[PDB]
């Protein structure tokens, strides 16, 4: 008993399936204290005992259930919208350890459902954008101070003997 | 062909042969309405892939 | 994980404004984003999304420090 | 290098008497009479040379990273060329795609 | 082949609004379609579903000859050699399992529980063969026994976390990050 309950107390599985079980009130919103409520415990949320778990050999079977079954055909879009994506999440994760019948499907409808949610909740968290606009267009100010090349005359160079200039001549005003 | 044209032009003796010259143009084919459609997801890169406008490039091929 | 409490730098109560602010920037935001999906908003090159009038509505003084804590501060709970 | 006429092998060069003989390993010998007085050679500047270049040159107009030159081509009149510029003196050489090659090529 | 497309002329591109700024919609464009790592899993993948099951079937065909050191019979005598001759046939790779120490059928193991109980996050092999013994002797005779094998598990294969086979893969991104997952 104590060591399958050492083994199943670090399953990420019975942590999800506690809180679910927490949400509805089936099991004390606080950790067990006593070796009664941790039985208690997973005794609801495994839904058999330590000692019958093992004496035989199902384990998923009877996993908790959430207690509210909301109507997840209205996660076609169509506290509600994140009750039914936590709801709908918990109830397909259990399905998927079960090898339930038609569980690829419904996988890709609710992964569709929570990328429209996603799209929600990346909605709620944006923080703003700001583009300094150039005044004479409209849109993002394009203006530089970048190096233009330029093809300069000559004689910017050479005088009109061919010889470069020197300016070495200070004129002060 | 607007080159062979005033070349043709030209050694005829036509004092307009200039104006058979057309002017170079280069540009791509990625528009403003494009980068609009891009943020608002209905176009992505196998889109743009599809309709010529960009191509994946190796650094052998570069 | 949260917009602090009092600005880091100051520590003038920007906290108690901070839940109201945040529901206010999602409604302003809705005003403005247009056709453009959520997270390309920091790419559409054509935003102009201001928030000076409403941090001044709700109070808050025109100091760099509390508007800045307050406009850049990540919530955890957009993130998770 | 000289082709044995019945097994096809290489066969070695001797000298004997201001005369080449080559001996295969199968018994036959011969006797080179013009195009075998060549016991060795080297050609310099092999990097640089008209040979190495002629596919490339060859090519020039048509590669689009090569450098382009604003100046009419005297065949087609194209009003721009091909630059390309090859070996340690920095030859130039202005090419289109008509045919026209500058150093007359 | 001559290519058939013909797109619109670029005399008439109008592009001459486009800032530099809208040019970053071309790299995040890139990105979605690249992903960030996606090459990873996609390389993962291509050895689970294509990459061992070809290595096993063809290039682990087994054909080697044993002298024979059995001399104690007149057919002992005569036999010089024995010639060992199999190649695997089946392929199979699941996804990652563990006993529970309830004595029952194995469960699904999570990337979690492999890293808290310092467990792999690996999924078993499963592998059929084909077994062909020759027997050589001194006249030069050979006698020839075939043997065929059920599917059996011979090791576990370490699972790529958010690949095909990791269990985070039939997840929704609530139940990644129920068990503990980091969701993003
Ligand atoms: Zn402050
Ligand atoms: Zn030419």
């Amino acid at each position: 008993t104590k060591v399958l309950l050492t083994e199943i107390l670090l399953d990420p599985m019975y942590d999800y399936a506690a809180t679910v079980a927490r949400i509805d009130g089936s099991i004390p919103m606080h950790k067990p204290r006593t070796p009664k409520e941790a039985e208690y415990e997973f005794k609801t949320v495994i839904g058999r005992t330590p000692a019958e778990l093992l004496s035989q050999k199902e384990f998923y079977d009877k996993i908790y259930t959430s207690k509210y079954r909301p109507d997840f055909t209205q996660l076609t879009r169509l506290e509600k919208t994140s009750t039914l994506i936590y709801l709908r999440a918990y109830e397909l994760f259990l399905k998927y350890l079960q090898n339930a019948p038609n569980f690829n499907s419904e996988l890709a409808e609710f992964k569709t459902y929570e990328n429209a949610y996603g799209e929600q909740k990346a909605l709620l968290a944006q923080q703003g954008f700001y583009n300094i606009f150039d005044p004479n267009t409209g849109r993002a100010d394009q203006r530089t101070r970048l190096f233009e090349y330029k093809r300069l005359p000559i004689s910017t160079l050479y005088d009109e003997r061919g010889l470069p200039h020197k300016w070495t001549i200070y004129v002060y005003k | 062909q607007a080159c062979y044209k005033a070349a043709e032009a030209r050694k005829k003796g036509d004092k307009d042969w200039e104006k058979h010259k057309i002017p170079f143009i280069q540009n791509t084919r990625f528009t403003p309405q494009m980068a609009k459609d891009i943020l608002a997801g209905t176009l992505t890169l196998e889109d743009l892939v599809a309709q010529g406008i960009c191509e994946f490039i190796t650094p052998e091929e570069a | 994980m949260l917009i602090p409490v009092v600005c880091f730098t100051c520590g003038f109560p920007i906290g108690t404004y901070a839940a109201i602010f945040d529901k206010a920037r999602t409604e302003y935001i809705k005003t403005k984003m247009g056709g453009t999906l959520p997270q390309n908003i920091p790419l559409d090159a054509s935003l102009q999304i201001e928030l000076k009038d409403l941090i001044t509505a709700l109070g808050i003084p025109m100091r760099v420090c509390c508007r800045t804590h307050l406009i850049t501060t990540l919530d955890y709970r957009k993130y998770y | 290098m000289k082709i044995c006429k019945a097994c096809s092998s290489c066969m070695v060069r001797t000298y004997v008497d201001g005369n080449i003989i080559f001996r295969c390993s199968c018994g036959e010998s011969v006797q080179g009479d013009s195009q075998n007085l060549l016991v060795s050679s080297k050609v310099y500047h092999t990097g640089e040379m008209e040979d190495k270049y002629k596919i490339f040159i060859k090519n020039a107009p048509f590669d689009p990273t090569n450098c382009q030159i604003k100046k009419d081509c005297p065949n087609c009149h194209l009003d721009y060329l091909t630059q390309i510029c090859i070996g340690s003196q920095k030859i130039i050489i202005l090419v289109c795609r008509c045919g026209y090659m500058s150093n007359r090529g | 082949l001559r290519p058939q497309i013909t797109y619109g002329p670029i005399e008439t591109v109008d592009n001459e609004e486009l800032t530099e700024a809208d040019m970053l919609s071309f790299i995040s464009a890139a990105v979605n379609s690249t992903g960030l790592i996606g090459y990873n899993i996609k390389s993962f993948d291509d050895l689970m579903d294509n990459g061992i099951p070809q290595i096993v079937k063809q290039m682990f065909n087994v054909d080697i000859t044993y002298k024979d050191q059995r001399d104690h019979t007149e057919i002992d005598k005569l036999r010089e050699s024995v010639q060992i001759q199999f190649n695997f046939t089946d392929v199979n790779i699941e996804r990652p399992q563990h006993r529970n120490y309830s004595q029952g059928n194995k469960i699904n193991l999570l990337p979690n529980k492999a890293r808290l109980c310092g467990l792999s996050y690996s999924g078993p092999v499963n592998l059929a063969a084909e077994v062909i013994l020759t027997a050589h002797y001194s006249n030069g005779r050979q006698e020839v026994k075939r043997a065929s094998i059920p599917p059996f598990q011979v090791s576990t294969f370490p699972i790529m976390r958010g690949s095909n086979r990791c269990h985070t893969h039939h997840l929704s991104k609530t139940a990644k990050k129920e068990i503990g997952e980091d969701p993003n």
